[PDB]
């Protein structure tokens, strides 16, 4: 996953009860810095870390 | 739904030029959908012959482009691109 990057972000907020965890894309050379949420349906969804709801859910899942 | 389904992490091609990773073409398959990268997104447009010999080190100058309704529109910049494996 060293060259795995998010080309598109989800535009609407994912309901908090539907999330499991997250990770960041690890290449600094990815065009768009991204966080990857993993949902209860075992899906990986790209989200824009410049949005507040993404920041808040990151803190939530961290605890 | 189309947006969420297509907001999947995707493998990009690397390069030795120190610039951003770029998609090979402008389409990616995930979650049961052949997705199109958003207009403006960076891509490589490789010829059929270049794709045939694409490997884990650069062996051809790869045309840089931008995605536009599913086509990688070349902008004239050339890079030494390669696949990660």
């Amino acid at each position: 996953t060293s060259t795995t990057c998010c080309y598109r972000f989800i535009n609407k907020k994912i309901p908090k009860q539907r999330l499991e965890s997250y990770r960041r894309t690890t290449s600094s050379h990815c065009p768009r810095e991204a966080v990857i949420f993993k949902t209860k349906l075992d899906k990986e969804i790209c989200a824009d870390p410049t949005q507040k709801w993404v920041q808040d859910f990151m803190k939530h899942l961290d605890k | 739904y189309e947006e969420a389904r297509c907001a999947c992490p995707a493998r990009h091609l690397n390069n030795t030029n120190g610039t951003v990773l770029k998609l090979l073409g402008c389409h990616y398959f995930c979650n049961g959908t052949l997705c199109t990268a958003p207009d403006g997104y960076p891509c490589y447009n490789l010829t059929a012959q270049q794709v045939r010999t694409l490997t884990t080190y650069p062996n051809t100058s790869c045309a840089v482009g931008v995605c536009m309704k599913g086509t990688c529109v070349k902008n004239g910049t050339m890079e030494q691109c390669f696949k990660t494996p």
